[PDB]
């Protein structure tokens, strides 16, 4: 172990940085909106069949069988969204505001 | 069957519709979206499965 | 096997003086690095409003604990304990110790107390240390907070309020505490909620599955024990269904995907309780200092 | 020099302020692993700091 | 005492000592805890028997002693039993990833699916089979899954249990799929089912009357997703029990704090008695894991 430390021997500002060059974009400027059922997995509708029908018509699946990963996702929060099989466009990002 | 035409309606139960009816109610830019479910039904422009 | 833990923040020499009084005590660290930032030291990274106590116990169960050894001008010399070797641990726990006690480590209950850890804190960081409690007090206080969690739903009546008022007050040799209620703002914390609901549903699936499974094994060779098991469940049925409507019609035929889901659900809901079922011992004491300020304890684990 | 350009977004109790405050998300039991862009805009605590 | 010398009746060529010299710090089972030992009882080859019971191999292996393989030099092995507590290093060949923080158990090995059947040692008919070193959640998962296999499958024809165990034998744990080879029922497995049924009968008996109706109360109060699944399970169990409506609960009469303390402490005792079937004690606590996931340093 080598314990070093810095002391600013200049007043005001003596060192600058400059964003200068783009290599490329990590994301895709994708439009896949944020899946709020992954963001809030706990919440359901009060009536049962309206919850089932909204999840069916929106295409979002429910957890089928209960496991320690299901309760760990519901309690702690984890990687609920699974990695896509093919990604030519890279990372994706979009979120919504009224 | 011309006489027993209410005997089908004598039982009171919802009947599921076909996947053809599940297909025809889709607009042309939602037919290709992943939320559409009848994509495994269409395999050929001449035949429906 | 020593760890260095530095602080990025400015510390005074008076901060060292109020730090060096915690000279040989346990800290948790999440994993063993040779050099670690102080933001991972202590339970401050985990404690917040909406997690609760049982999260702290569960993440303390696998958090590696480390005795403190020395304080330097900027860094802290930590010493990881080893199995079977004696060490010196100071009793920062709220309960006095005696010779021959078995010690476990549980998260503290006086979060943000009047002491405020004797005012050892930082900018958006208060150093929080886990309690080292004797094993029987640890297990009974776990049971006490769990049955506090059961009555937290039905807080309408007043005799349950007197019962939980008994539940807050604990008794021990020159020790009395007011245990904080896990229900706050008329709602339970989520960890106590899932722990108690899983425990109750394990009891439910047991009470409705044990008959068919003792029959399924009792078609084999029989003993007196399964006979008295069936008789005990008959006692439960004859004291249970005295007001329920007759002919409930439980069938001997049931599709397999039901009962395999029932068994796996029962097993996972009991499986998520063993952080609070088993009390993994971590220390026993071979000699207690006078005024119980410290103790030469032997490490277990 | 206008009062408000989205009255469903700038009040202290709108759907977005309760939807994207990590205070309010923590009160609602949200998945902490997910990241949202606009959470840096609604969180008033580091805004005050 | 500590260093245990083994031998070989057969000579090793350069290929044999070459594949032996990459087996350093691998854990092998020894049944005897003696000094001048022999290589036919080394490993699990004398104990392995297909169509005999995986649970038998499991019980004898958890009864077997463990030791560490270091420093062959030609017709010598130098097994060294690890002392309790001190840090050691391990090298596993079981195709399962590891973690710097979890614990370990030792299990009889499964077939991964490529079916190599070459553990890089064979002397004539005699081969070497290594016990799999498995992280703790996968270990208790396979233990509870063989327990459900033994508990469910009694008094059933082959087709329904086949449809159960084609999806029950498979376990996907951290991008790795495993299947249990020999689930055949045992008298020892019968005494596990005996302890299981007695323990669940006892937790059925002395449980509190409020915990028997607690999930009904939380059902009537709050609706959450896991609560929706719990209401689905409990109401399906209720309608398999009774077609009548489950009544709402009122003010519970017998409220007594010492009563709850006593009955729930005995309940915790009985849940410990049930969990110690599947909860195996640890064998290795990780200090460090190698980045290629081949070796590790574990404190035991």
């Amino acid at each position: 172990t080598q314990n070093i430390n810095t002391v600013d021997m200049g007043l005001g500002y003596t060192s600058n940085t400059c964003v200068a060059y783009v290599n490329r974009v990590r994301t895709d400027m994708g439009v896949r909106v944020q899946d709020l059922f992954r963001v809030f997995p706990m919440n359901v509708y009060r009536h049962d069949e309206v919850d089932r029908w909204i999840r069916h018509a929106a295409g979002v699946e429910r957890p089928q069988l209960l496991d320690t990963e299901t309760i760990s996702m519901l309690t702690f929060g984890s990687m609920s969204e699974r990695n896509a099989a093919a990604t030519v466009h890279g990372q994706k990002a979009a979120c919504e505001l009224i | 069957a011309a006489r027993r035409i209410p005997h089908f309606y004598r039982v009171r139960r919802e009947v599921p519709r076909t996947v053809n009816e599940m297909k025809q109610d889709f607009v042309v830019t939602d037919f290709y979206k992943v939320g559409n479910i009848t994509l495994y039904t269409e395999l050929h422009p001449f035949f429906d499965f | 096997a020593n760890i260095f833990c530095t602080f990025d923040h400015k510390l005074s020499i008076a901060d060292v003086g109020k730090l060096t009084k915690l000279v040989a005590a346990v800290v948790p660290i999440p994993q063993r690095l040779h050099l670690i930032k102080h933001y991972q030291l202590g339970l401050h990274q985990f404690v917040d409003h909406t997690r609760g106590y049982v999260r702290l116990r569960g993440l303390l169960r696998n958090m590696t604990l480390t005795l403190m050894r020395r304080v330097e001008g900027n860094q802290i010399l930590l010493h990881v304990p080893t199995h079977g070797l004696l060490y010196t641990v100071l009793n920062t726990g709220p309960v006095t110790w005696e010779k021959g006690d078995a010690l476990c480590v549980l998260p503290p209950l006086f979060h943000g107390p009047l002491a405020r850890e004797n005012l050892l804190t930082l900018g958006q960081w208060e150093l929080v240390l886990p309690w080292i409690v004797p094993m029987p007090l640890a297990l009974e206080i776990n049971q006490r907070l769990l049955i506090m969690g059961l009555f937290s739903l039905d807080r309408s009546y007043e005799e349950v309020k007197a019962a939980v008022q008994q539940l807050q007050t604990i008794t021990f040799r020159d020790a009395t505490f007011t245990i904080p209620d896990p229900v706050i703002d008329q709602h339970l914390l989520i960890d106590m909620k899932t722990a108690c609901l899983s425990m109750s549903m394990v009891a439910n699936l047991a009470s409705e599955l044990t008959m068919t499974y003792v029959r399924k094994l009792a078609l084999e060779d029989s003993s007196m024990l399964l006979v008295k098991c069936q008789e005990l469940l008959m006692r439960l049925d004859r004291e249970r269904s005295v007001g329920e409507p007759r002919t409930p019609a439980r069938p001997q035929h049931v599709s397999p995907d039901d009962e395999i889901a029932r068994l796996s659900a029962l097993f996972v809901m009991l499986r998520q309780l063993d952080d609070l079922i088993r009390e993994q011992v971590v220390f026993t004491v071979c000699d207690v200092s006078p005024d119980n300020k410290s103790a030469t304890c032997i490490f277990k684990g | 020099f206008a009062a408000t350009h989205n009255p469903w977004a700038s009040q202290a109790g709108c759907l977005s302020d309760v939807l994207y405050n990590t205070r309010h998300r923590e009160r609602l039991g949200y998945n902490s692993k997910f990241y949202s862009p606009c959470a840096q805009y609604f969180n008033t605590e580091e805004i005050i700091a």
